[PDB]
RNA sequence: UUGAGCCUUGAUGUGUAGGAUAGGUGGGAGGCUUUGAAGUGUGGACGCCAGUCUGCAUGGAGCCGACCUUGAAAUACCACCCUUUAAUGUUUGAUGUUCUAACGUUGACCCGUAAUCCGGGUUGCGGACAGUGUCUGGUGGGUAGUUUGACUGGGGCGGUC
RNA sequence: GUUUAUUAAAAACACAGCACUGUGCAAACACGAAAGUGGACGUAUACGGUGUGACGCCUGCCCGGUGCCGGAAGGUUAAU
């Protein structure tokens, strides 16, 4: 499901407001991209379905820290 | 990101600098093939401990792989008991493990392959000279005197 | 430099020829390029001008001793008006017009001083100092400044000559100082 | 066709071209295609060349 | 720019007009001028005079590589055919060998029909 | 590598009475060239082939000014520059060159596995394109919600408000 | 041949034939927020769309309008 494994980001509903101001139900998907991250500490690639915000979080926190969070909530990878 | 490097790294790196690189390059190439690493601050001081140690300390220790030769010119003369044929011309002859082993065996402790006797010292008798090696740039001269006893 | 290098005049005869050509803005909307009644500049300069006036046969006994030399009489208005070879400049204000002897077919003459009480009164200075500099092609400014007998002393024509920046139009940028002549060229900023 | 003249003379000397191509086969090949009409042209071109 | 000194004169000579191009020994174009482009248009440009001035404007345009001697290759019938290689001698060029290159089909295409004038 | 800004550096002007292919005002009655010139001879070259500029060079030592005219006077010298053009950069991309490592594979292979899915792995071809997210201009009866007045000798047409 | 099961069987629909137009294959097109499918285990002598309607003899003139295709110099023009 269009869901980022790092942050939880998933689609959200809002409106399209026309110029006349007509609302219309729409969605806002996240910027998901499945990506192979090299985990040195496991001599293995782990590919994640992440949002770019996700990448940014992996870059800062550190993959080993992020993978741990998933492991913590029994999220599989 | 910032990221601090590991190996030399081409048109940007150094060996342990704090450059700044496009994340596409850091993830996907550098850090994976451990040529650099996230500048997580935690790290940037992991490197400040590494900015005092090996450098400031173990180069005034090569100021000891150097001041070994402050005791190369303060004696400046070992004698070898090697005699003389038919006119004060060595009945013996002295090389490197002769001029490093007859150097070590006193208060002048050198590593046997740290004694450069040009095709010389030993060939004939009397005074000669040699090139004593402890550092790559700082060696030092002495005087050798093959004594015909 | 930051201000002006007046040591940058450093083989004619004298470098009085170092003209003040500070850029102005274009004509976006409506604007003009006007020079006041002889811009004097807070430097005496030392210029003994020749100021030809349209005065009368009365002011030839004091309207000739205040930074000038002579004055054109009442009989010499059209008694010397038949020769392109035989014939700042002045023109008294109020209800006095100059089109019956200075408007036919091509020079620069307009302001000098309008006086009915005194031809040369105690304090009325500003004439025997500098000239004017009106519109030419795509800009104006064209004048002169300082000499070879100056230094950072004739650089008062930089904080009181580039300060002659008047109201611009809209979508324009008047600011670019540039002096020197009969030797080299250049200037810094404004 | 080709003249590779040598040393002392600047005059053309190319009398060659009126002995081969040029209008010879250039006015010829130029226009209409002819056909069975050259048979009639070359017939009169021989009733001449008898005398 | 550049320098060659050993060149080739190419002249296209067709009843309607003639054009001159001077090129190097490989056939890389150096300079060109044309009877119709030197002025004169119509019956005007269809003359050997026009072709003359055309080897001229051309010489003042190819001397811009310092040419000293050049071969001549003539194509077509038409005025200016040879009147234009006279202009090239005089304008101060050495002139090596002359040639005719006007193409001669061994009877290929059917040439146009008409000309009931 | 190339389209635009912007900053220095060089060009060039056939309205008429004329010593003559006057750019506008401004300094402006001596600068200049032996820091080796005028004018011949070509070179690259702009172009209404009218002619000009110049690095090189043969060269070897003076030209000028209100001069009277012209609505405006000097190739006497210098400027901020306009007509339009040209050459390096600074910067911004954009177009164009390669790489591989992200990413694509609806090529081949290995394993899980007696499996035309899938995952992992190897290899080949691609490759920072493609594609997707957010934002944005265009397109959009395909779909949607609606509007499309009243008076009137019925309504409509005409007319009217 | 088909059709208005139940007031219309027809000249209406289809038809072989013809033409135009799209499609290089992960085809176009189509069902699908997607994955997965059909097209097709086909590959331009194939597949989709559109009009015409065996066959004979033939199918002229008009590109202003609307539609479609191509074009880029200038003009105008979004977020930024
Ligand atoms: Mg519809
Ligand atoms: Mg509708
Ligand atoms: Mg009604
Ligand atoms: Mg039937
Ligand atoms: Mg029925
Ligand atoms: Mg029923
Ligand atoms: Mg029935
Ligand atoms: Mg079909
Ligand atoms: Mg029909």
């Amino acid at each position: 499901s269009r869901v980022c494994q790092v942050t939880g980001k998933r689609p959200v509903t809002g409106n399209n407001r026309s110029h006349a101001l007509n609302a219309t139900k729409r969605r806002f998907l996240p910027n998901l991209h499945s990506h192979r991250f090299w985990v040195e500490s496991e001599k293995r690639f782990v590919t994640l379905r992440v949002s770019a915000k996700g990448m940014r979080v992996i870059d800062k926190k550190g993959i080993d820290t992020v993978l741990a969070e998933l492991r913590a909530r029994g999220e599989k990878y | 990101m910032q990221v601090i490097l590991l190996d030399k790294v081409a048109n940007l790196g150094s060996l342990g600098d704090q450059v700044n690189v496009k994340a596409g390059y850091a993830r996907n190439f550098l850090v994976p093939q451990g040529k650099a690493v996230p500048a997580t601050k935690k790290n940037i001081e992991f490197f400040e401990a590494r900015r005092a140690e090996l450098e400031a300390k173990l180069a005034e220790v090569l100021a000891a792989a150097n001041a070994r030769a402050e005791k190369i010119n303060a004696l400046e003369t070992v004698t070898i008991a090697s005699k003389a044929g038919d006119e004060g011309k060595l009945f013996g002859s002295i090389g490197t493990r002769d001029i490093a082993d007859a150097v070590t065996a006193a208060g002048v402790e050198v590593a046997k392959s740290e004694v450069r006797l040009p095709n010389g010292v030993l060939r004939t008798t009397g005074e000669h000279e040699v090139s004593f090696q402890v550092h790559s740039e700082v060696f030092a001269k002495v005087i050798v005197n093959v004594v015909a006893e | 430099k930051v201000y002006t290098i007046d040591e940058a005049a450093r083989t004619a005869k004298f470098d009085e020829t170092v003209e003040v050509h500070a850029k102005l803005g274009i004509d976006p909307r409506r604007s003009d390029q006007n020079v006041r009644g002889t811009v004097s500049l807070p430097h005496g300069l030392g210029k003994q001008v020749r100021v030809l006036a349209i005065a009368k046969g009365e002011k030839i006994k004091e309207a000739e001793e205040a930074g000038a030399d002579y004055v054109g009489g009442e009989e010499i208005i059209q008694k010397i008006l038949d020769g392109w070879m035989d014939f700042v400049m002045g023109a008294v204000g109020s209800k006095l017009g100059r089109i019956l002897g200075p408007r036919g077919l091509n020079p620069k003459a307009g302001t000098v001083g309008f006086n009915i009480g005194e031809i040369i009164r105690e304090i009325k200075a500003g004439r025997i100092e500098f000239r004017n500099d009106k519109t030419g092609a795509i800009h104006a400014p064209v004048g002169k400044a300082s000499f070879p007998p100056e230094k950072l002393a004739d650089n008062i024509r930089a904080f009181i000559r580039a300060l002659e920046a008047h109201k611009p139009e809209g979508a324009k940028g008047t600011f670019l100082r540039s002096v020197y002549v009969t030797t080299t060229m250049g200037p810094s900023v404004r | 066709i080709k003249v590779r003249e040598n040393e002392p003379f600047d005059v053309a000397l190319r009398r060659f071209k009126r002995s081969c191509e040029k209008a010879g086969v250039l006015a010829e090949v130029r226009r209409r295609e002819f056909y069975e009409k050259p048979t009639t042209e070359r017939k009169r071109a021989k009733a001449s060349a008898v005398k | 720019r550049k320098q060659v000194s050993d060149g080739v004169a190419h002249i296209h000579a067709s009843f309607n007009n003639t054009i001159v191009t001077i090129t190097d020994r490989q056939g890389n174009a150096l300079g060109w001028a044309t009877a119709g482009g030197s002025g004169f248009r119509g019956s005007r440009k269809s003359t050997p005079f026009a072709a003359q001035v055309a080897a001229e404007r051309c010489a003042d345009a190819v001397k811009e590589y310092g040419i000293k001697n050049l071969e001549v290759m003539v194509k077509g019938p038409g005025p200016g055919r040879e009147s234009t290689i006279r202009a090239l001698n005089a304008a101060g060029f050495r002139i090596t060998n002359i040639t005719d290159v006007t193409p001669i089909p061994h009877n290929g295409c059917r040439p146009p029909k008409k000309r009931r004038v």
